[PDB]
Parts: structure tokens; C-alpha cells; sequence
RNA sequence: AAAAUGGAUAA
RNA sequence: GCGAAGGCCGGGGGCUAGAAGGCGAUCAGACACCACCGUAUUCCCGGCCGUAAACGGUGCCGCCCCGCGGCCGGCGCGCGCGUCCCGCCGGCCGCCCAGGGAAACCGGGAGGCUCCGGGCUCUGGGGGGAGUAUGGCCGCAAGGCUGAAACUUGAAGGCAUU
């Protein structure tokens, strides 16, 4: 049975959000170089470097398909921004509501303007 | 049986002023409960009062400016010796400087200060602060 | 640094005088702020009862020490806060820190004769903590502070020197006896009188949180 | 405004839940055939314009912070926080964000704006501890505790939360005179939707 | 809504119990019935709990009820 | 209005004086946390601008817990007039 | 201490309830302190689900179902696991699971 | 299904 | 005056359970628990007795007291016209805002108290001895009600946390 220690999981998350492009989904060794590449990251001992490498290859799989939270990617923030800042091509929601609710008519009558009284109705 | 009109009515005033309740209601009214209220309004502890004269028990309206703490009645209504009005003051008064104990004297419903100015004694009706 | 928004304002002096902060009821969580706001004799202090507290677990019983500290100045200010730590002295230090945050303004009062400057208590201020029920009753000029030896000295640091007390409950408990009195001494400003009933102030732009250095 | 009243009726903001309290009866208008309550939109405008009025009081709008844990909402708050100068505090509330001198998210807001008390009660509770006046926008069932003011609104649809947040922000900026001044709003009503 | 007990909205007093009103008094009133020979007012107790008889007839105009008394013939509202 | 306790001379001698709740007149407590001096802003309307200076309402800590702070506000600014009836 | 406000019974406004006996113990516990869980089951075990219906000559005959209320005593029930010892917080919740 | 006991005195 | 159950008196009954009694197994011993048998009893009518964890371990009337409720009994007003909706009173209840308390927690009070005072009634004063002794009284009895002292001892005891 294998479950990763917190030290491996925490560092691995940093290595997957520090470089997603550089890391590989299945090639453990490409990730292993990035894990122990001096300035990019340092793992004391090869076995720990191997431990992070196995997870960063699985985490690379996770980021590639439907990523779990807690990981940041340059593309992820920008790609999300386009969808959130996309307003409907033209907001057709307002239109003319029609079909008045039963007592809503009185509330408009009691505020000084009739919302197309008996036209939406 | 409603044994005392004043006690419940004074508890109800106090109850409203803890819940804020700017407008307060007293249901059974007696002359003494009116005389207590004029004494309170004149002091300014309560802003004003009125009574709707329904042809039964005359309900009372109470308006409180909201500056009220505790207003309770002292019954059994012990008559107090004129010399020792102060002993009752020690127990029922927050500070000798402020507060009021309404007594009943022949001259008319009078507060603690008026009584010692006239050096007179009377049955304790209640304390309003 | 100054950790709180109030703490920076205190060091800056944008809001000055402890009495002003109390007026706006701003929570004070910085120990350093009280020492800066008041350097007068710092604060006079007392270590009221460092009780022994125990938890029986498995093989042996853990023994923390719980201490209650009275810190105060005779300018209508009393501080009662407590702390418990395994080290006996460290508990006292943690208590002093707590005692600084919960310093409570005491109104102070003038008795039947306003002959001079306030030494009396305001009204018969009463507070209960735990079971100990205590009322501070205003007393004549020659009457000093009558209360339990420990409760009375809490009153002296508070600055009242004319008070009468009748505490009822398990008074042997230093923890809640000197704690119930603290509730009474703080209650001094919560109470109201006819002069205080007058509606004024509402300056609005004087909010401590609104003020920016 | 008749076109905003048409928009408010379009948002279904005039809908309510099952019951009201003594305070909420003031904003209540009527009973539908099924039985949920409905609100008079006159009450909606006074509360939202009052909220606009009260919102300019604190300099540094980050101090007038916004907190929400409602799935339909949060986005509207995240649009208001952008259009105004406020800071959103959404998702898990992190109880003790407002307190705790060393809190990762130390927060000391001067005024507070919520999506509603029931959705996250910790938010309104955290007003009492930190000396902060608090505002929320609630449906017919209203636990109005700690909240200076509350505004009747459906809070059931993303669209309803969106149009009251649009109306609030449009009024907040217009009341300031910063933009619009009752003219067509710089952003559309649909922008705040989730 | 800053209504105070001194002036309560009429509907409030009409909704509450006739003793729990700021001004207590009669819930009931007089409601007319119609009889043979009458297009005019034939007043009767609204809450009659006893038999009233057709003027100069054997049949009973109002059915007995714990509440407002019901009728079997044409009837006229309150006082007219 | 000479608010506050005084000596025979009549100067205020009670040091700090706590402010009063607008709706209940209760003194905002020395360590009371919920009670706040929040500010309400008036508008030019023709100006459509904040004028920098406006009124403040103190909501008592007790009323906040009681829940009536909202219904108290409509009345507080109804007498002031800024909020409608 | 009062572990529960109902005091262990649903007796409300009466002061007396008719007493029955545990199906198992035969202990007499008043109707209010009784488990009483209604049972409806196929008379042959569902293991003989359709083996019987395939054997049954008559067309459209449904396996008879018992509809019996089982009334157990409080003591018998906890030891037969019909209800367990809940936590202080858990006790207030009802919502038959 | 069957199971009883444990000196005092401090620790 | 009434008062569960058990008891008891004089008639009846007599199915079932079943104080006692026997019996098996049960263990060191069980004369206990678990089976089996079974008298009193259970049942009935006229009597006594007078007790209960007779409980909400919360006297009795009185009044104010915050929301969400469920049930229940009348009793209304509008809706489409339903065994609807809002409720008005008398209860039955669950959650609980204040507020109280050592707390568990009550909150339609165990809230409106040391900022103590609506009225009437009972009852207690560390823990044993002690409901004991005696003096009554009531009862066929069994027993009930009232009710000691000498003497001893430092804890007894409530709710909580580990």
C-alpha cells in the first residue's frame, strides 16, 4: 500500500503549478530532472526526488484532465477569464416578460408606474 | 384575582423599556397609577401618559422616552417613620443623589425629597429610577 | 509593527487618550498600545491566586497553573484578566497581558455632598460572576473601602476610595470573587443618570475606524 | 424607473419564501395561489437606494467589504467588488477571518455587505465581535440579527441576485455621481449573473 | 408604520378579541331578514341562539347557531 | 446641555461620557462591541453627489441582538426624513 | 440529570397509557416507552421470490404479505440492536432512518 | 451458557 | 369527599398469568436468574385500607413576556369556493429570542430578584441515628398520619469536565 507523505504532496503541488508545460504526464524521468534541477527545485536524496516525481507525473495527469483545486497554471487563470467575462452575445433575457404573476400587478400600481399595464398581462 | 393593579402595571412599563417598546400598554387603571405616572412624567423619567376611557376598566397609555431602568411597587405598603425615611432610601435607591420613592401623605402623593423637606412620613407606594 | 488598525492609530496619535477609545468602545487587542497610551507609573499590579489546575490522563496528571492578575491606575481604570500556563511565572505574564486588554473604565461618583473631587462609586453598581454576587454601595467621605482583603485592594487600584460591599456566594473563590467585582466596576459606565440622559454629541466624523493617519 | 421596475419584475425579485417576521412584514406585499410571499418593489428601491446612500460613508471601499457563500451569488459580489472599490470575502468564510491578529486573511472591514444571514450565519455573527455595522439582502424569511438594514429580494435565481446587484451598483455609482447619474449603466444587468 | 396603541388601525381592533381591543365592545350587530309582505327592514339579532318567528306566522325565521344565526329565506345586510 | 456628573462648582467631573443609542437612549457600553456609530449619507440629488458631511446613527448593541435594528433604522431616518415613511 | 426532556416516554396530557409486552422479553412497558416498528414482508422469504409464483397454478396470485406491528421493550431492543445508544447531539434529531 | 474475590498505610 | 397497585372482610366466581409452595436443570453453593407445575391473587358485588419514582421529582390563583412550528376544540373575515388562506380565543406540544441559574438546562418559566416587597398555603436547615422511640389518634389487620431525644461523624450531596 502506498499513500504519499505530506512533505512530498506539498512540494509536488508547487512543482506542478511552477511548471506544467515543462513536466510530463507519463514520463517520470522528465519530471525527475525538473524536481532536482537546482534553481527550479532541489530534492535532498534521489528516493525523495523519485517520490515527488511519481506524484508530479500523476498530478500532471490530474492537471491535464479536469484539475483538482489548489494548483495554479498560467493558462488556467487566463482561460477561465474569457468564459467569466463573456456576456450573452446579446442579453435576450429582458425582452417582454408577458404572463403576469397573479398579484404582482398591484405592486407596480402602488409605486407610480404601470409596467405596460395589461400589455404583458 | 388581580390583587395589585400597580405592581403588574409597573412591571409591564419596565418590561417594555427593556425591549425598547417606545409605546407601552397598561390594561387595569386606578387613580394611584395615574398619580404615579404624573409624578414620573414631572420628574421626566417617563415622557407622558393618557387613558382611553372605555366604559369599563379604563385602559392606560404610557409613553417612555426610553430613559428608564427599574420601576417597582413596595407592597406591603408599610407606613414609614418620618425620621427614618432614609433607611428605606438606602435599600431602594441607586445613590443618595438620584432616584425617587413615592409615598402617600395627607397633603397629597409626595416624593422622597418633598417628604423630608416637610419632615413628613407616609406609606411607601413604589420606587422609580 | 503595530498589528491593529487602532494600534497604528494609537502610535500615530490619530486617536489619542484611552478614555476616547473607550467612548467609541473600540475592541483593544494590542498589549503594547496600553503601555504607550499611559506611561504614568505604567499600571500598578497584583497577582491574585495562582491556582493549581489538573487533568488526569492515562498514567499521570497534567498540572497547568492558572493565575489572575489585577492591573490598574487610580484614574477610574481597573484591569482583571487571567492566564494559565505550565510554567507558573509564564501564567502570571499571560494574565498581565489579558489584564491589559480588559482594563475597564469606572465612572466614579459624588455622594450626597460633592465636596471636592470624586472618591465615591457612581450608583450601587452590581455584577455577578460565577456564583459570587457583589454590589458596590456608595459610602460617606470617611468610609473607605469595606470588602474582602483581596476584593478591597482591587477597588483601591480602580481608584474608588469610598465604597461599601456585601458579596454573597462562594466568596472563598478568588477567581470569581475578584471577577464579579470587575463586572461591577465596568458596569459603572453602562448605567445611566438624568444628566447623561441629555441627547447631544453624534459628531459622526470622530469614528476611530473612520480616522486614517 | 419603469424600465428598471420592468427589469425588477423580470428578475422575479418580487418573489418571497414561505413566511415573514415582525420586521419583514413591512416589505411584504401579497400571497400567491400557492402561498409563497411577494414584496412591494417600492420597498426594494428605498432599501437599495438607502444602501447606496449608506455605502459612500466609509472612505477606502475595501473597508466596506463584501462576503457571501451562496452558489448562485458570489459572482455578483465579485462583479460589484470590481465595479465599486470593495474586496470580496467568498467561499469558505474562514471563521476568525475578522478576528485573530495573525490571521492569513486578517480582515478589519468598516462596513459589511452580505448576500443574506441564513446562507452563512458566521458572517453576520462576526459583526458583533469586531464592532462592525452589517447589511444583507434577504427573502421573506428574515433572521434580521446584527444587520443595520436588509433588502427584500428573491435570492433564488442567479438572475434575481444579478439584477438587484446591478441595481445596487448602478445606484451606488450614480448616487456617488461617479458614473451614470441615472443614465444608462456602464455595465449590463446580465453581467453579475453566475 | 409608527402606529401606537393610542390610535390602532381599525382593522387591527376588528381582528383582535372583543375584550382585547384598546376599546372593547360588541362583535355582533343587527342583520335584517325578508318576510312575506315585507320589502322594508325586519331586523333580528345577528347571533340569535334562540327561535325568532315569522311576523304573524308559525314558521321560524332564523335557524339556531352558536355563532351568527343562519336563515332559510331572503335576507338584508346589517342596518339599511 | 451640561451632560455628565458635576461637583458643587458644576463642571463635568465624570471624565469620559458614553454616547447614547438613538432608538433606546441606552449608553453605548465601554466594552460593548455590537453597538456602532455608523454613518448615513444624504445626497444633493440635483448635485447627485455626496457632500462629504452627513448624519450618523448609533445602533445599540442590545437592539442588534434583538433583531429590531433594521425596523429601528427606517424610523430613525423617517424622523430625520432622509428615508421615506 | 434529565437525559431527555420526554423523560423516555411520549405520555403527554394523559398520566396513563395502556400497557403491552415485549415480543421478546415479555416485559410490560407502557405503550409510550415501546419501540413499535411496523413490519410488512412477503410470507415466503424473498429468496423464494418467483419460484413459488411459477409453481402457483392460479393466475395473477400475489405472494401474501404480513402487515404486523412489532412491539419490543426498550431493554430488549438495544440488545437486539433495533435502536442504538445515540450521542448527546444525536438524541434530539428524529427523521426516521 | 458458566465466572466469586482482593488486607491498611503512604506513595 | 375521592385516591393506581397490592393487601384485607363477607358473598360469589375461576379462563389466563401467577406472591408462597414444590420441582427440574444452574453453579463451589444456590433453596436465585431460565424452564415445568401451581395456592393466594387476578375477575365481580357490597365494605375497609389510604399508600406510589401519586412526577413536570416543578404548590394555587393573577399578569406581562420572540419567533418558527405541529396537533386539537369551537369561532369568524376575505378568496374561488378549498374540508382553502389569514387568523380570534381555551388547551396539547416541539425548537428556542431575550433573561435566569453551580450547571444539566427552563424559556406558555425554573424569565420579568442582591437594580431583591401582587396575594394565599405547605415544607426544609450538614451527614447518620430517625420516620426511630414514646405519647396519642385512625385501622379488622397489614399498617397510615403526627413525631422525639440521647448519641455519633466530616464530609454527605447537586450538575458538569478529564
Amino acid at each position: 500500500g502506498k499513500v504519499r507523505t505530506k512533505t512530498i504532496k506539498r512540494a509536488a503541488r508547487k512543482i506542478v503549478e511552477n511548471n506544467y508545460e515543462s513536466l510530463k504526464p507519463k514520463d517520470f524521468q522528465n519530471n525527475k530532472a525538473i524536481c532536482s534541477k537546482r534553481n527550479v527545485a532541489i530534492i535532498p536524496s534521489k528516493r525523495l526526488r523519485n517520490k515527488v516525481a511519481g506524484y508530479v507525473t500523476t498530478l500532471m495527469n490530474r492537471v491535464v484532465k479536469g484539475p483538482v483545486h489548489g494548483i495554479s497554471l498560467r493558462l488556467q487563470e487566463e482561460e477561465r477569464e474569457r468564459r467569466d467575462n463573456y456576456a450573452p452575445k446579446k442579453s435576450e433575457f429582458d425582452v417582454e416578460n408577458i404572463t403576469v404573476s397573479g398579484a404582482t400587478q398591484q405592486m407596480i400600481d402602488s409605486i407610480g408606474f404601470k409596467c405596460m399595464s395589461t400589455s404583458l398581462k | 384575582v388581580r390583587i395589585n393593579v400597580l405592581r403588574d402595571a409597573l412591571k409591564s412599563i419596565c418590561n417594555a423599556q427593556r425591549i425598547g417598546k417606545k409605546q407601552v400598554i397598561v390594561r387595569p387603571s386606578s387613580k394611584v397609577i395615574i398619580e404615579f405616572l404624573q409624578l414620573m412624567q414631572k420628574n421626566g423619567y417617563i415622557s407622558d401618559f393618557a387613558v382611553v376611557d372605555n366604559h369599563r376598566s379604563n385602559r392606560i397609555v404610557v409613553n417612555l422616552i426610553g430613559r428608564l431602568n427599574k420601576a417597582g411597587v413596595i407592597s406591603p405598603r408599610f407606613d414609614i417613620p418620618a425620621n427614618d425615611i432614609e433607611k428605606w432610601v438606602v435599600n431602594l435607591l441607586p445613590s443618595r443623589l438620584f432616584g425617587h420613592i413615592i409615598l402617600t401623605t395627607s397633603q397629597g402623593i409626595m416624593d422622597h425629597i418633598e417628604a423630608q423637606h416637610r419632615q413628613i412620613g407616609g406609606k411607601v407606594i413604589g420606587y422609580f429610577y | 509593527h503595530p498589528s491593529t488598525k487602532l494600534g497604528r492609530l494609537v502610535k500615530a496619535g490619530k486617536i489619542e487618550s484611552l478614555y476616547d477609545i473607550f467612548k467609541y468602545s473600540l475592541p483593544i487587542k494590542e498589549t503594547e498600545i496600553i503601555d504607550y497610551f499611559f506611561p504614568k507609573s505604567e499600571l500598578a499590579e497584583e497577582v491574585c491566586n495562582i491556582m493549581s489546575v489538573q487533568k488526569q490522563t492515562t498514567a499521570g496528571q497534567r498540572t497547568r497553573f492558572r493565575a489572575h492578575v489585577i492591573v490598574g491606575n487610580r484614574d477610574g481604570f481597573i484591569g482583571y484578566g487571567a492566564g494559565v500556563s505550565k510554567e507558573v511565572a509564564n501564567a502570571i505574564k499571560k494574565a498581565a497581558k489579558n489584564a491589559r486588554l480588559n482594563i475597564v473604565p469606572v465612572r466614579r461618583g459624588f455622594w450626597g455632598g460633592k465636596l471636592g473631587d470624586p472618591h465615591t462609586v457612581s450608583s450601587k453598581l452590581s455584577g455577578k460572576c460565577g456564583s459570587v454576587r457583589v454590589r458596590l454601595i456608595p459610602a460617606p467621605r470617611g468610609a473607605g473601602i469595606v470588602a474582602s482583603p483581596t476584593v478591597a485592594k482591587v477597588l483601591e487600584f480602580a481608584g474608588v476610595s469610598d465604597v461599601f460591599t456585601r458579596q454573597s456566594g462562594h466568596s472563598r473563590t478568588l477567581m470569581n470573587s475578584v471577577g464579579a467585582v470587575y463586572n461591577a466596576l465596568k458596569s459603572s459606565y453602562s448605567i445611566l443618570t438624568p444628566d447623561l440622559w441629555k441627547k447631544e454629541q453624534l459628531d459622526h466624523v470622530q469614528d476611530i475606524r473612520t480616522m486614517s493617519l | 424607473k419603469e424600465a428598471d421596475v420592468k427589469k425588477m419584475l423580470v428578475a422575479t425579485t418580487h418573489l418571497g419564501v414561505r413566511n415573514i417576521d415582525r420586521r419583514m412584514q413591512f416589505y411584504i406585499f401579497d400571497r400567491q395561489k400557492d402561498g409563497t410571499f411577494v414584496f412591494n418593489l417600492q420597498k426594494v428601491w428605498a432599501k437599495i437606494v438607502f444602501a447606496a446612500r449608506i455605502l459612500v460613508t466609509i472612505d477606502d471601499p475595501a473597508e466596506i467589504a463584501v462576503v457571501a457563500n451562496r452558489p448562485d451569488a458570489q459572482r455578483a459580489i465579485l462583479k460589484f467588488c470590481k465595479y465599486t472599490h470593495a474586496t470580496a470575502f467568498p467561499g469558505r468564510f474562514i471563521p476568525g477571518n475578522f478576528t485573530n491578529r495573525m490571521n492569513p486573511n486578517y480582515c478589519e472591514p468598516r462596513l459589511l455587505l452580505v448576500n443574506d444571514p441564513v446562507v452563512d450565519r458566521q458572517a453576520i455573527l462576526e459583526a458583533s465581535y469586531v464592532n462592525i455595522p452589517t447589511i444583507s439582502l434577504c427573502n421573506s424569511d428574515a433572521n434580521l440579527k446584527f444587520i443595520d438594514v436588509a433588502i427584500p429580494c428573491n435570492n433564488k435565481t442567479p438572475m434575481s441576485i444579478g439584477l438587484i446587484y446591478w441595481l445596487l451598483a448602478r445606484e451606488v455609482l450614480r448616487l456617488k455621481g461617479s458614473i451614470s447619474r441615472t443614465e444608462e449603466w456602464d455595465v449590463k444587468p446580465d453581467l453579475f449573473v453566475a | 408604520m409608527n402606529v401606537d396603541l393610542l390610535y390602532p388601525d381599525p382593522v387591527e381592533e376588528q381582528r383582535k378579541h372583543k375584550l382585547k381591543r384598546l376599546v372593547q365592545g360588541p362583535n355582533s350587530y343587527f342583520l335584517e331578514i325578508k318576510c312575506a309582505g315585507c320589502q322594508d327592514i325586519v331586523v333580528v339579532y345577528s347571533h340569535a341562539n334562540t327561535p325568532v318567528f315569522c311576523p304573524g306566522c308559525t314558521s321560524q325565521i332564523s335557524i339556531p347557531t352558536g355563532g351568527k344565526c343562519a336563515f332559510t329565506s331572503q335576507v338584508e345586510r346589517y342596518r339599511q | 446641555d451640561d451632560i455628565g456628573m458635576k461637583n458643587s462648582s458644576g463642571v463635568v467631573v465624570d471624565a469620559y461620557i458614553p454616547r447614547k443609542c438613538s432608538a433606546t437612549n441606552r449608553l453605548i457600553g465601554p466594552k460593548d462591541h455590537a453597538a456602532v456609530q455608523l454613518s448615513v449619507a444624504r445626497v444633493n440629488d440635483k448635485g447627485k453627489m455626496i457632500e462629504n458631511n452627513y448624519v450618523t446613527f448609533a445602533f445599540c448593541g442590545a437592539i442588534r441582538s434583538r433583531g429590531g435594528v433594521d425596523s429601528a433604522f427606517m424610523l430613525l431616518a423617517q424622523e430625520h426624513g432622509l428615508m421615506e415613511r | 440529570p434529565v437525559k431527555r426532556r420526554n423523560n423516555g416516554r411520549s405520555k403527554y396530557n394523559c398520566g396513563h397509557t395502556n400497557i403491552v409486552r415485549c415480543q421478546n422479553c415479555h416485559r410490560c412497558v407502557p405503550k409510550d416507552k415501546v419501540i413499535k416498528r411496523f413490519t410488512i414482508r412477503n410470507i415466503v422469504d424473498n429468496t423464494i421470490a418467483d419460484d413459488v409464483l411459477n409453481a402457483c397454478v392460479i393466475q395473477g396470485f400475489a405472494i401474501p404479505k404480513l402487515y404486523n406491528k412489532v412491539q419490543y421493550c426498550v431493554s430488549c431492543s438495544i440488545h437486539n440492536h433495533i435502536v442504538r445508544v445515540r450521542s448527546r447531539e444525536d438524541r434530539k434529531i428524529r427523521t426516521p432512518p
